[PDB]
RNA sequence: AAAACUUUCAGCAACGGAUCUCUUGGCUCUCGCAUCGAUGAAGAACGCAGCGAAAUGCGAUACGUAAUGUGAAUUG
RNA sequence: AGAAGCUCAGACGAGUAGGCAGGCGUGGAGGUUUGUGACGAAGCCUUGGGCGUGAGCCUGGGUCGAACAGCCUCUAGU
RNA sequence: CUGCCGAAGUUUCCGGAUAGCAGAAACUCAGAUCAGUUUUAUGUGUAAAAUGAGAGUU
RNA sequence: UUUCAAUGGCCCGUCUUGAAACACGGACCAAGGAGUCUAGCAUCUAUGCGAGUGUUUGGGUGAUGAAAACCCAUCCGCGAAAUGGUGAAUGCAGGUGGGAACGCCCUGGCGUGCACCAUCGACCGU
RNA sequence: GAAGCUGCUUUGAGUGUAGACGAUCGGUCUAAGUUCCUUGGAACAGGACGUCAGAGAGGGUGAGAACCCCGUCUUUGGUCGAUUGGAUAUGCCAUAUAAAGCGCUUUCGAAGAGUCGAGUUGUGCAGCUCUAAAUGGGUGGUUCAUCUAAAGCUAAAUAUUGGCGAGAGACCGAUAGCGAACAAGUAGAGUGAUCGAAAGAUGAAAAGAACUUUGAAAAGAGAGUUAAAUAGUACGUGAAAUUGCUGAAAGGGAAGCAUUGGAAAUCAG
């Protein structure tokens, strides 16, 4: 406001290829909640399936670890060492067109 | 202010006063005599549709709807026919 | 919770109560407000 | 700063109920509370659940049922999965390091709760943000 | 040359009013035709779907609204449009039958003289 | 309670709002400083105005 | 409170509207209360004046007085009445004008006019 | 060294039109609408009232005629 | 105990450029004062009185004749 | 309008960056370091008692 | 308040200079009269939320003024990953020292040790 | 797409009437104190007692009016006429020996030239010179993809300092706001193109000062009107500069100012 300007009291004084990527700790958050009480923790025939592109992500990578239960990853590129602590947990990655 | 616009500012003819400009109006309904009657002139279009049971829209709704209340593989598909649709409303039976 | 007595057209008390809602147990805060009621007494300003 | 530039009713309540036990008391403890109240957003870092996780057990752990005290944010931590048993008196609360706290472990505390339960500040680990910003 | 949105008030009243308009004039059915299922066309983008501009000759075809009855009832056609794979045409197919089964065609009244 | 929820409940007519939580517990202070934890640990209370 | 969109709120507007009305206009601005056994009597709250109406004046320095309509001055809204004039230096008599809305109606002057105008406005006659 | 004269102060009277109060005006924003002319337009000139110069209205049917509405004025 | 407050003690006081803080006044807006007013609002005048370090404020009398202010916030063609 | 703090007055490098003087913010430091000062000692310079002051940095 | 006496008192503003003086401005009074609005960027402070955040392009809705308030579908902006295609806990997401704060003792000792800073260390900046 | 074939599905460029639903124009309809007292020229003020309210917006009325008047609300309508729009029902007429969609093919399928383009000179476009093609030509990409120019029409979303109206505003308040609140592009200036002002307020009502007297007259003095002429058209309020008069005081080539008191005047406690 004029008021509180400081002029009010010198009155006076003479004056590429789109790619998002998403580490592996992050991973099982892009997962509901109500799902990773279903799936994480319990040794179920059926895996969560996480499809990392429908959630705005073009590349996978390998920061963090992965808890021990299977998840299958569906993504359309994946870092050599994402996909090493991916399957080192049990997963499995099908890479999307 | 102008010319024109003082010249009948201080002209003695009345000015050509239309009363049109009633706002918050919402357009009556001709065209079907069953949705005539059972339209109330309050409500919206899409409150219209809804309550009499027909579709505002076929498509999705570009915004938030309203709230009023706490609410509580060719060949199976190409050739199957869908058993048509129930009349849920008596305006629709109607 | 703590219930609030309903009162009829002629001032007697209805024997139905309501449960306090949490919204009266919401911090108070004549900072926050004016400063919200400032910014939003603005918005029906015609330009001059 | 011999007062906080916040207009807040309860930040100048907390400041007055900590003036108190600062010059009422001898803890080193409660002098240090109100000079992080008075500090300014931006010296007042937020800290995540997993680092008080981490700084609870972390070395010889010894957490046992030591308070954590931080004047700030208790921003959650969503890569950790499973969260321990915490005790954490902060400033505020995000509603998903609440929600996590609450759900699986301990409790979460304000200051004013605090000082009821240690006014001298007994038993409780003063936790700072990191500021590398 | 300073543009100034003072009428964005009154430029969204006019348009609910020019849809409640529409409605007198057209009042059993939808202000709005129904727009086909398309997905866009960018390696960003093609994951989603959004709504097109009509059906296609083939997806009119095989659903068994002819191109001429077609914008009748209110079924937009898009000649340019074409289905380049059967994923496309089987999801415009059930658009369009879904739209068939809850559509109520109102009867004409036809000419007809005394002989044939 | 449907138009603003909780502090733990979501709103049913506004998505994703839950109301906000208070720093404090006890908006009064004056009992706090006057309970029995905190005046059985303060030191010994100085005089107020004293002679000159 | 107003409502409607079509009427003017904005005393810029309404005192313009009144001090530029056309004669026609100004008959209706010019409206008197009927009395008590006249109201009671046609059930018409009030009525435009008229020549040759009887009225009592109820405010103002001539309180009391009663007399007819000699002339309606429209162009200033003052109305004029017999036998009650100002006496003014020389010694002619200049009638002395009083708004409408300060006399009372106290004996109609009927024509077939005014008898429709009665039975229209919810009258009885 | 008394008056005059000059100056200062106060009172009254002048001169002046500030201040205050308002205001059929301006300015700004929004809204609805689309309608000049060879069937002579916009603009110009001259005229017309019982008593008129401007403005307004009008065109030798000249501060208007017909029709329609109102219902008893106009007014110096 | 308007802790924003109350109280005790000591020292210091020019100050350009610059830095920092608290205040006075004006037009209009939201709230408020069971606010003032034709038994005289505002304005103006006065060798009338009072308050403040100061910007300024209140008041007596006269004149005047229709509106105006205090507090809390907002705003600026201040 | 009042109150408080308060300079530089010019080096050093290419109109300037720098430093210096003045402030702010955040740190550690009181069995500590400072100093437009004087002594003592070693050969004017260097090193360690007197006196004063809480002294530092970013 | 006016006046007298004693004592004191050089015309204000601007400009130039180390400094004056000069050099301009000023007959008198009233009213008007000059760091404003906006776009971007950056600092600091406050506020809301916080690995998120941002309702107001637009849609819904709003009978009491409806240019307000209220509600939010899909996107999008910045942030969450860097490096020059690839793309991160080796090691309680690493040890040593100083350190806020706390605890146990009989000033000091011992233990724990946030922030930050020097240190050996890694991983593709973490 | 044409032409054949096939067999299912289709049909008005009419003309009346009736009623309903809309739009436009005009006329028309509308709740409650003007009871008492005090102040005042005037009550619309204060007080007392009431009323209406889907109306307590605003304006007018001799000072602040929900109840005196116009309005406002009801009206997101009643009524009366008009003039019209797209439907519905129904009557009459219908040139059907007709027209169309879909489906089938041992039959066919025309597609725009001084234009594209090349060269050059100017700012994709234009000039100049030269001047085409028919799975051709245009535009993209690493052979492919896409499009079909050199002919044409087309509502809505969009713009809008003008034109016909309207409703508003944390705007200006007569040196402001448009140059112009009045008189305004006027008075006035210039050969001309053009340039371009100043200027709002008596009172509730003109009741605008009869009459007498002086004076040639303008005017003056008594008088009169008004609540008031400290409202007399040189008109609300009337500031400062400046000027005249009266009172008090001071003054030997400046003056204003400051400090301390006296004297005179005037206040306060």
């Amino acid at each position: 406001p004029t008021h509180v300007s400081k002029t009010r009291k010198l009155r006076g004084h003479v004056s590429p290829l789109w790619r998002p990527t998403v580490n592996l700790d992050r991973l099982w958050t892009l997962l509901p909640n109500e799902a990773r009480d279903k799936y994480l923790g319990k040794n179920t025939e059926v895996a969560p399936v996480i499809n990392v592109l429908q959630s705005g992500y073009g590349k996978v990578l390998g920061k963090g670890r992965l808890p021990e239960t299977p998840v299958i990853v569906q993504t359309r590129y994946v870092s050599r060492r994402a996909e090493e602590k991916i399957k080192q947990a049990g997963g499995v990655v099908e890479l999307i067109a | 202010a102008n010319p024109r616009q003082r010249n009948k500012q201080r002209s003695g003819k009345p000015r050509l006063t239309r009363r049109n400009a009633n706002k918050k109006a919402k357009a009556k309904i001709y065209g079907n005599f069953v949705i005539q009657q059972n339209w109330d002139k309050h409500a919206t279009l899409r409150q219209n549709y809804a309550r009499l049971g027909l579709l505002a829209t076929p498509n999705y709704v570009t915004g938030g709807v309203e709230k009023l209340y706490p609410d509580p593989t060719l060949d199976d598909v190409l050739d199957k026919e869908i058993s048509i649709a129930p009349a849920k409303t008596e305006v629709v039976r109607q | 919770r703590p219930t609030v007595s309903i009162y009829n057209k002629d001032g007697s008390v209805s024997s139905e109560t309501l449960a306090l809602p949490f919204v009266f147990k919401a911090p108070i805060r004549p900072d926050l407000v004016r400063s919200v009621h400032t910014a939003v007494a603005k918005n029906k300003r015609q330009p001059y | 700063r011999s007062k906080p530039a916040s207009e807040n009713v309860y930040l100048k309540l907390l400041v007055k109920l900590y003036r108190f036990l600062a010059r009422r008391t001898d803890s080193r403890f409660n002098k240090a509370i109100l000079k992080r109240l008075f500090q300014s957003k931006t010296n007042r870092p937020p800290i995540s659940i997993s680092k008080i996780a981490a700084l609870t057990s972390r070395k010889s752990a010894s957490s046992q049922n030591k308070t954590t005290v931080v004047v700030g944010t208790v921003t959650d931590d969503e890569r950790m999965l499973t969260v321990p048993k915490l005790s954490i008196a902060a400033l505020r609360f995000t509603k998903s390091a609440r929600a996590r706290i609450l759900k699986a472990g301990g409790e979460v505390l304000t200051l004013d709760q605090l000082a009821l339960r240690a006014p001298t500040g007994s038993n409780t680990v003063l936790v700072r943000g990191k500021k590398h910003a | 040359y300073v543009k100034t949105w003072f009428n964005q008030p009154g430029r969204k009243l006019r348009r609910r009013q020019a849809r409640q308009t529409k409605a007198a004039k057209i009042a059993p059915r939808p202000v709005e035709a129904i727009r086909p299922a398309v997905k866009p066309p960018t390696i960003r983008y093609n994951m989603k779907v959004r709504a097109g501009r009509g059906f296609t000759l083939e997806e009119l075809k095989a659903a068994g609204v002819s191109r001429r009855v077609a914008s009748t009832i209110g079924i937009p056609v898009d000649h340019r449009r074409r289905n380049r794979s059967e994923e496309s045409l089987q999801r415009n197919v059930e658009r369009i039958k879904v739209y068939l089964a809850h559509l109520i065609v109102f009867p004409r009244k036809a000419g007809q003289p005394k002989k044939g | 309670d449907s138009v603003f929820g909780s502090t733990t409940e979501v709103a049913q007519l506004k998505k994703n709002y839950f109301l906000p939580e208070n720093i404090i517990s006890n908006a009064d202070v004056t009992r706090l400083i006057n309970s029995d934890e905190i005046q059985s640990i303060v030191k010994a209370a100085g005089p107020s105005r004293v002679k000159r | 409170m107003k409502f409607s969109r079509d009427v003017t709120s904005s005393r810029r507007k309404q005192r313009k509207a009144h001090f530029g009305a056309p004669s026609s206009v100004r008959r209706v601005l010019m409206s008197a209360p009927l009395s008590k056994e006249l109201r009671e009597q046609y059930k018409i709250r009030s009525l435009p004046v008229r020549r040759d109406d009887q009225i009592t004046v109820i405010r103002g320095s001539n309180k009391g007085r009663e007399g007819k309509i000699t002339s309606v001055y429209r162009k200033k809204f003052l109305l004029l009445i017999e036998r009650v004039t100002r006496e003014k230096a020389n010694g002619a008599s200049a009638p002395v004008g009083i708004d409408a809305s300060k006399v009372v109606i106290t004996k109609l002057h009927l024509d077939k006019d005014r008898k429709d105008l009665i039975v229209r406005k919810g009258g009885k006659v």
